[PDB]
């Protein structure tokens, strides 16, 4: 009693954990910089050293029971700590269930698969050369040449996967909860008062009587790109069935390396050369970092560790040297703050950088609320504090006032439609996918009937949403999430689905305070020290109080609001509303 | 002429624990404060109530000199009227007193490659320290879920901790190294001068 015992085992769970991971990221530094297969040896020891450990502290949460009398603020870390997790269930179970995920992953990287009946540029299925090989526009030579390979992919996984959802229905039936789906939502619950607790199905109250009144806004994005396809040749586009899926190269609808380039229909103005006219200057990558401690000394924050510099990996290798390259940055535990991304110079190397920039300095907040409040306070903010910083830098205007672009060249009405074009498509063809599938994920695991009736339904519900059907449909061989090293492996995916909001959000909290004028396009960042005092604040929150009721006490906010994002976009929506008329 | 070899006490070879610290005794010594004064290696010269060019001119009879090493953070926290975890239930300073407290930074020395575990830490203790505690004894906690009768039952566990040193750490949390001066008056001889 006396908030002693749990204070006591608490503290010795922060040094224990605090040593773990450092000796984790120590590892995987050691193994991405120096890589000899036993610093991954000795990552696998050190990791299940940490899970049986942890495994044991679940087991010590057995130490008193709590009830209801007690109203404390430690109770947060009180019920994280007590969390069941992985534990229970016989040692023989997990014990083989764990051994399935890491063997699954082992039939992807050990498959060849190359052009069909083209011995030239076979190569693996890696984006060094995937971008040429597989994103080009072709009709007769790609038609058949992909069906092949995803049902050598299918030919185990439906088997497969039966047995493995009832096989994970264990941890449902031993994980103190009633429903599998649920119980990833089951741990989103905020309550600090009474009033402020979240309700777990008011998600389902709020957005489905506002999903209405949005109908509009989806039909006529078709209308859009017909201006293309049906304009060169007459034989995309069947009168009898619907537009293909093929020559698009991705149905994941995420990047588009030819769409792109032809997007603007009447392509007549001059586009943008910045790169080709700066290369001459001589700004490479660690020459160009500069912008954001420029920003930031007119903002206040703290400049980074002399690590920071310390540890960069811009240089370009010697001959072939090649490492792990990727877009990570890691917290590296106590107080590291490290960034790691081999870079060199593009045009897209300034909307990478401040991207990853944007999250040490969001993990430079809450630095002071242990390793209870260190963890991602937010599944949203982790990637809308990395995103929304660089759409802003991302402003002409805000790349002028330096004193680089001659103001001669003064801003056009016109091209900011080019600019956000392709802003407003990435993040708007994602929602109804991830919407559908979440709820539709929680539903199918109740396994009322088995996968051999929902593709018909899924066809007819295609075609009453968008109309989209192909002339011969394939057999059952196919998975959807199944092909994915980020579904598969049971990440957490609403997290692809939140972040289209929230930048929004702060976007219009910035612009409803900027004392600007004119627009609500032109907010830009420099010279501002209210704005980050305001932002700080709001980012040393941590799971000390609830989201709720932040937000309520800046501006009020119960739930999620788009109206935000509608209004910010419908002065520029008449184009894609009243020119779109002559269509369905 | 005849002066106290302070240099050997500061530029030591074995340093000492928080835990486990000793004092050090100073009589019959010449005071030579100018080098401190224009010392330029100094991370944290503050200090109230004795101003520097008069404390040349002062004698004291008795003077306690004292080492240890904390994290870098805490390093001003250490003063009367203050508290925290260290100042509860490792090292408390009394309220009246006005010497001076200088810090340094030894990461070039100290810290090395794989968290030098030596230091430690004592935590357990039924209440709070009283100003200039030393002992050696190692009092059980009355904690004993029935009996703690050397048994890891409940609130039964070990108390000793370490303290990890790498160079990659914070310059909050690099290793400080941290002398303290005790002034006193007594009404014996004062012979420090
Ligand atoms: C990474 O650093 C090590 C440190 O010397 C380099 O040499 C290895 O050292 C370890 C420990 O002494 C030996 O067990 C290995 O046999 C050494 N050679 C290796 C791992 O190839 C190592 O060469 C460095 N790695 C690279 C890629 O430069
Ligand atoms: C202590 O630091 C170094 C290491 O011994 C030494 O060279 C230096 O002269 C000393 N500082 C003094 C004597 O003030």
């Amino acid at each position: 009693l006396t908030e002693e015992n749990a204070k006591t085992f608490l503290n010795n769970f922060n040094q224990e954990a605090e040593d773990l991971s450092y000796q984790s990221s120590l590892a995987s530094w050691n193994y991405n910089t120096n890589i000899t297969e036993e610093n991954a040896q000795k990552m696998s020891e050190a990791a299940a050293k940490w899970s049986a450990f942890y495994e044991e502290q679940s087991k010590t949460a057995q130490s008193f029971s709590l009830q209801e009398i007690q109203t404390p603020i430690i109770k947060r870390q009180l019920q994280a700590l007590q969390q069941s997790g992985s534990s229970a269930l016989s040692a023989d179970k997990n014990k083989q269930l764990n051994t399935i995920l890491n063997t699954m992953s082992t039939i992807y990287s050990t498959g060849k698969v190359c052009n069909p009946k083209n011995p030239q540029e076979c190569l693996l299925l890696e984006p060094g050369l995937d971008e040429i090989m597989a994103t080009s526009t072709d009709y007769n030579s790609r038609l058949w040449a992909w069906e092949g390979w995803r049902a050598e992919v299918g030919k185990q996984l439906r088997p497969l996967y039966e047995e493995y959802v009832v096989l994970k229905n264990e941890m449902a039936r031993a994980n103190n909860y009633n429903d599998y789906g649920d119980y990833w939502r089951g741990d989103y619950e905020a309550e600090g008062a009474d009033g402020y607790n979240y309700n777990r199905n008011q998600l389902i109250e709020d957005v489905e009587r506002t999903f209405a009144e949005i109908k509009p806004l989806y039909e006529h994005l078709h209308a859009y790109v017909r201006r293309k396809l049906m304009d060169t040749y007459p034989s995309y586009i069947s009168p009898t069935g619907c537009l293909p899926a093929h020559l698009l190269g991705d149905m994941w609808g995420r990047f588009w390396t030819n769409l792109y380039p032809l997007t603007v229909p009447f392509a007549q103005k001059p586009n943008i050369d910045v790169t080709d006219a700066m290369m001459n200057q001589g700004w490479d990558a660690e020459r160009i970092f500069q912008e954001a401690e420029k920003f930031f000394v007119s903002v206040g924050l703290p400049h980074m560790t002399q690590g920071f510099w310390a540890n960069s990996m811009l240089t370009e290798p010697a001959d072939g040297r090649k490492v792990v390259c990727h877009p990570t940055a890691w917290d590296l535990g106590h107080g590291d703050f490290r960034i790691k991304m081999c870079t060199k110079v593009t045009m897209d190397n300034f909307l990478t950088a401040h991207h990853e920039m944007g999250h040490i300095q969001y993990d430079m907040a809450y630095a002071r609320q242990p390793f209870l409040l260190r963890n991602g306070a937010n599944e949203g903010f982790h990637e809308a504090v990395g995103e929304i910083m660089s759409l802003s830098a991302a402003t002409p205007k805000h790349l002028k006032s330096i004193g680089l672009l001659p103001s001669d060249f003064q801003e056009d009405s016109e091209t900011e439609i080019n600019f956000l074009l392709k802003q407003a498509l990435t993040i708007v063809g994602t929602l109804p996918f991830t919407y559908m599938l979440e709820k539709w994920r929680w539903m199918v695991f109740r396994g009322e009937i088995p996968k051999e009736q929902w593709m018909k339904k899924w066809w007819e519900m295609k075609r009453e949403i968008v109309g989209v059907v192909e002339p011969l449909p394939h057999d059952e061989t196919y998975c959807d999430p199944a092909s994915l090293f980020h579904v598969s492996n049971d990440y957490s995916f609403i997290r692809y689905y939140t972040r289209t909001i929230y930048q929004f959000q702060f976007q219009e909290a910035l612009c409803q305070a900027a004392k600007y004028n004119g627009s609500l396009h032109k907010c830009d960042i420099s010279n501002s020290t209210e704005a980050g005092q305001k932002l700080l604040k709001m980012l040393s929150l941590g799971n000390s109080e609830p989201w709720t009721k932040a937000l309520e006490n800046v501006v009020g906010a119960r739930n999620m609001d788009v109206k935000p994002l509608l209004n910010y976009f419908q002065p520029l929506f008449d184009w894609l509303k009243e020119q779109n008329r002559n269509s369905f | 002429t005849n002066l106290c070899p302070f240099g050997e006490v500061f530029n030591a070879t074995r340093f000492a624990s928080v835990y486990a610290w000793n004092r050090k005794r100073i009589s019959n010594c010449v005071a030579d404060y100018s080098v401190l004064y224009n010392s330029a290696s100094f991370s944290t010269f503050k200090c109230y109530g004795v101003s520097p060019t008069k404390l040349n001119d002062l004698c004291f009879t008795n003077v306690y000199a004292d080492s240890f090493v904390i994290r870098g953070d805490e390093v001003r926290q250490i003063a009367p009227g203050q508290t925290g975890n260290i100042a509860d239930y490792n090292y408390k300073l009394p309220d009246d007193f006005t010497g001076c407290v200088i810090a340094w930074n030894s990461n070039n020395l100290d810290s090395k490659v794989g968290g030098n575990y030596n230091y430690l830490y004592r935590l357990f203790r039924k209440s709070n320290l009283k100003p200039f505690e030393r002992d050696i004894s190692t009092e059980i906690y009355q904690a004993g879920s029935t009996p703690c009768n050397g048994v890891k039952g409940f609130n039964c566990y070990f108390p000793l901790q370490s303290y990890g040193f790498q160079p990659t750490y914070g310059v909050g949390y690099q290793p400080y190294r941290v002398v303290v001066l005790s002034f006193e008056l007594l009404h014996a001889p004062a012979t420090v001068c």
